């Protein structure tokens, strides 16, 4: 009988632990936001559309420093100003 | 033989003789700012103080070592962002220099609903329910930790404080600041009992500790969080234009606190001058030492108040013939930024010592931070005491007396959870008093690195003679505590209150009829203590004040007045503010009040059997302090 | 107080596995002899028709059985608050069958009541010490 309570307690720990690396497109966004304290990560549908809102935000806001990462952009200022453009160009574009 | 004019015009005389300014000054050099508590720099202004008073050779003067736990900023840095629920974007909002102490550390995501100033009827007053969402409120009105606790009585993930213009008139709209959310007092993982290796440290939490993040933010990120939120706020807030009310449908905000505990010594500074009479009776003088910042008006006026009332009052007993009755001890506290840890661990670890021996309390802190009006705070024991004070001591500006009102007496706000008196008050039944030179609006700076000397002598160029205001009524107050045979400590001001309290109920009053129960029992508990503090008046008028043992037993009556006060039916551990008057808990007063008031709202939120065990033991409360105040137990007359 | 510490001898181990250590029970006990000792010899020095310092005196023999009741707990619920003489998980005797329960290893023992427990007596000891010894200044503590 103790086997059988060993093997349960082993394929739930593997549940737990198999459901605890379940990450989303958000949580990649945020750790690329917080690992270089980035101002805006945009997440587009397709690389076009990712090089065309960074080349927008690039033309509004020259002095941003773009990361283009698949479908991912990432957007490093250095005052708050150049981030708060960089926001609303992100999000009204 | 020195009598009360004397000690008044020699202590103006040296008061006069006083220069504030300089050591304010000193207190603010880079040898002791930034002053965070157990920093090096605390332990260097601990050892200065210890010097100046070993300086003015006071009778003696000794230390306390305490290892506290407080809370600090850890490597990850906490972050406010706003999340796209369509997943597309994040936004980094701020991640602040300053925090909360405290905060449990923790990741939350959802709606941000703005809640005015966090008190109970601004959450009652909202369109939004705040129930699973974060809660960005405004500082200024009450304690962080009264914030916290009433986002959490309604189920908020997470609490954002900010300081507006309009409430803070500050130009630099990125200026971070610290608080702390511990609703209560002293180190908070030793709840009751002092923070001593004896104890070797239990495993015990503060049932005050938040159990939600709380994080202090800068008001431009303020502003970049109502850029994404919807609705005006109410125009009776008086904030500004920028202010919005709940986040749009498309927006979530990340809050992300991780401060972390940290185990630190601290050390508490004493001197003491010795009474003539009776030194074993004796006042207590306060004052903060750490703060976050430089903590120019926060700490270094107090600390200045505290060591020239220390070196003037040893000068007037070496040299002037200064006899006082009773001693006086002056303390330098430490980690007053986290909840007066220092006052409240040194009271939990003598308060058998302290029993019946301290009979006064004047805290010193944030005593100067304006010129307009002149505020004061404390038991109604010490409330004759302030008024005569405010008749003789001048304003720093207009040179009028400050005595203006004469019904200031029934417009004193109570002592509150931040003020270093509360503890003395509420826990250990000590009368104590506090009191500032202050404006309408609160201090900007405190809490905030622009706590310095510069803009303190900026705001107030006065700050000398104000500073010496404030140092007279100190002085004043200690003069009056420990020169005479009699205490000055006005029993007969406690009638006032009790007239109040049943007034308070007599809104109730149909509910008390429909309950079964009488008020009746409360009226002759007032009869009685009335009539005991008659005659104790009469018999301090009959008494000779030379015969000092009717003076002793009389004076003792007295000093048992606050204690009396304090609820016997509670644990002191688990509710240690057990003053029935100006404590906190189920125990007091307007605890049983607003149990009360929920009667009406017919819901079941009203307690019955709560309110009647609080009927019971707040009457016995009364009539046990009149008992115990009319005489010995045989003269005590039952209907 | 030799008693009981003597009391919590047969328990050295569990006090050891526990992290915990029995030297500032000693230290209080030598505090409460030094209040004691000079209290007696106060009043051997003191001059008998003098009445206000044998007031003094006499109430600081007063406060010592008060002293000893648990202020630490709610004296509606546990009114027998006498650490040596009262009822209660805040007396000697309770602290002393609760660290019996370690040895005798069942599940009965509780860690964090016994830490508790232990910091809470020797307090009450360590504060009676202290309030016996004279002037809150003149404690020689550290
Ligand atoms: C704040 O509290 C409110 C009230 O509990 C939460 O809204 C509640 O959410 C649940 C599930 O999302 C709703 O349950 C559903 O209620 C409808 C009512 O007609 C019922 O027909 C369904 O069978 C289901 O039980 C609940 O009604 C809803 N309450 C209201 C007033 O809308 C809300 O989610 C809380 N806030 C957060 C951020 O969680
Ligand atoms: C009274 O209690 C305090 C707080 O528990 C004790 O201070 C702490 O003592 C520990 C152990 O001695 C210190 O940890 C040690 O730190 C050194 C330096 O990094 C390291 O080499 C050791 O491995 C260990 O981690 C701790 O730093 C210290 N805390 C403070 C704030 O100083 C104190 O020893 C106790 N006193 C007595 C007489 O028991
Ligand atoms: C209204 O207030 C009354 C009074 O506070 C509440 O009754 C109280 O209920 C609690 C929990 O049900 C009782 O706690 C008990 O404490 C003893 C202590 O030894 C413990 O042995 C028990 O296991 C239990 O934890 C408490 O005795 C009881 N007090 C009275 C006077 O009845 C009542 O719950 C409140 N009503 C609502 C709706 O909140
Ligand atoms: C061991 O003792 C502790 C301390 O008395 C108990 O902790 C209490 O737990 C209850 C709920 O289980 C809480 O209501 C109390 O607030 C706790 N007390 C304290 C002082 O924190 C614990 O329950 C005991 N363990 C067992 C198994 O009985
Ligand atoms: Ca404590």
């Amino acid at each position: 009988d103790e086997r059988e309570e060993e093997q349960r307690r082993r394929l739930e720990e593997v549940k737990e632990e198999a459901k605890r690396r379940e990450r989303s497109e958000q949580d990649l966004a945020v750790l690329y936001l917080e690992a270089v304290n980035a101002a805006v990560v945009f997440v587009a549908d397709s690389e076009e559309e990712a090089k065309r809102v960074a080349d927008i935000v690039k033309k509004l806001v020259p002095e941003v420093i773009i990361f283009v990462h698949d479908n991912f952009v990432v957007f490093v200022v250095d005052s708050d100003e150049a981030a708060r453009r960089v926001y609303e160009i992100v999000e009204r574009a | 033989r020195l009598y009360w004019d004397d000690l008044k015009r020699k202590l103006s005389e040296k008061l006069d003789s006083t220069d504030f300014t300089s050591t304010i000054k000193l207190l603010n050099e880079n040898s002791y700012v930034p002053r965070e508590a157990g920093s090096q720099k605390d332990e260097n202004l601990a050892l200065y103080v210890e010097n100046q008073f070993r300086e003015f050779k006071l009778s003696k003067v000794w230390r306390d070592q305490h290892f506290v736990k407080i809370q600090v900023k850890d490597s990850a840095q906490n972050s406010v962002i706003i999340v796209d629920k369509n997943g597309r974007l994040v936004y980094l909002v701020e991640n602040p220099g300053g925090y909360v102490a405290y905060s449990k550390a923790a990741t939350v995501t959802g709606k941000l609903v703005h809640a005015n100033f966090g008190t109970k009827k601004d959450f009652e007053d909202l369109y939004t329910p705040v129930n699973g969402s974060i809660v960005i409120v405004r500082a200024g009105k009450i304690t962080f930790a009264e914030k916290v606790a009433n986002a959490e009585s309604l189920n908020a993930i997470g609490v954002l404080i900010y300081m507006d213009q309009t409430k803070f008139p500050i130009v630099n709209a990125e200026l971070s600041f610290f608080g702390h959310a511990h609703l209560g007092t002293g180190d908070p993982y030793t709840p009751g009992f002092p923070s001593f290796n004896h104890t070797q440290f239990p495993p015990s939490r503060s049932s005050g500790l938040p159990n939600i993040p709380v994080q202090t933010i800068s008001r431009a990120a303020a502003e970049k969080l109502f850029g994404n939120m919807e609705g005006d706020c109410p125009s009776d807030w008086k904030t500004d234009s920028t202010c919005r009310m709940v986040t749009s449908e498309s927006k979530n905000v990340k809050l992300t606190v991780s401060n972390v505990l940290k185990e630190i010594k601290i050390l508490n500074i004493f001197g003491v001058i010795k009474g003539f009479v009776e030194p074993d009776h004796y006042v207590v003088v306060g004052a903060q030492r750490d703060a976050w910042g430089p903590g120019a008006a926060k700490s270094g006026v107090g600390t200045a108040l505290l060591l020239k009332l220390a070196q003037m009052f040893s000068d007037m007993v070496l040299k002037d013939g200064f006899q006082p009755s009773r001693s006086i001890i002056f303390a330098s506290w430490s980690a007053g930024d986290f909840g007066s840890v220092g006052a409240t661990e040194w009271l939990e670890g003598y308060l058998s010592s302290l029993h019946l021996k301290a009979f006064t309390y004047i805290n010193l802190d944030k005593a100067v931070l304006g010129t307009s009006n002149f505020k004061v705070s404390a038991s109604p024991l010490l409330y004759t005491l302030i008024e005569k004070t405010m008749q003789n001591v001048k304003h720093p500006v207009t040179g009028q007396f400050l005595y203006q009102d004469s019904n200031w007496a029934s417009k004193v706000e109570k002592l509150t959870l931040d003020n270093a008196a509360f503890p003395f008050l509420a826990y250990s039944g000590i009368p104590a008093v506090s009191f500032c030179f202050c404006e309408d609006t609160d201090y900007p700076y405190l809490g905030t690195t622009m706590d310095t000397y510069k803009e303190l002598i900026e705001r107030i160029p006065e700050l000398n003679k104000v500073a010496r205001a404030a140092a007279e009524v100190a002085g004043q107050f200690v003069i009056k505590l420990t020169h005479d045979v009699e205490l000055n400590l006005d029993y007969e001001r406690y009638n006032s209150q009790l007239l109040s309290f049943v007034r308070d109920l007599n809104q109730y009053r149909a509910d008390i009829k429909e309950m079964g129960l009488s008020l009746q029992w409360l009226y002759s508990a007032r009869g009685d203590f009335f009539r005991a503090t008659s005659r104790l008046t009469t018999d301090f008028g009959n008494a000779e004040k030379t015969d000092r043992f009717v003076m002793k037993k009389l004076n003792d009556r007295v000093m048992r007045v606050e204690y009396h006060f304090l609820s016997p039916y509670v644990s002191p551990k688990e509710s240690p503010f057990r003053h029935v008057f100006w404590g906190s808990g189920s125990h007091t007063l307007p605890a049983l009040l607003e149990n009360l008031k929920l009667r009406k709202q017919n819901n079941g939120a009203f307690n019955e059997t709560l309110f009647r065990n609080q009927l019971a033991l707040a009457t016995w409360t009364i009539q046990g302090a009149a008992n115990a105040l009319s005489g010995d137990v045989w003269d005590i007359d039952n209907e």
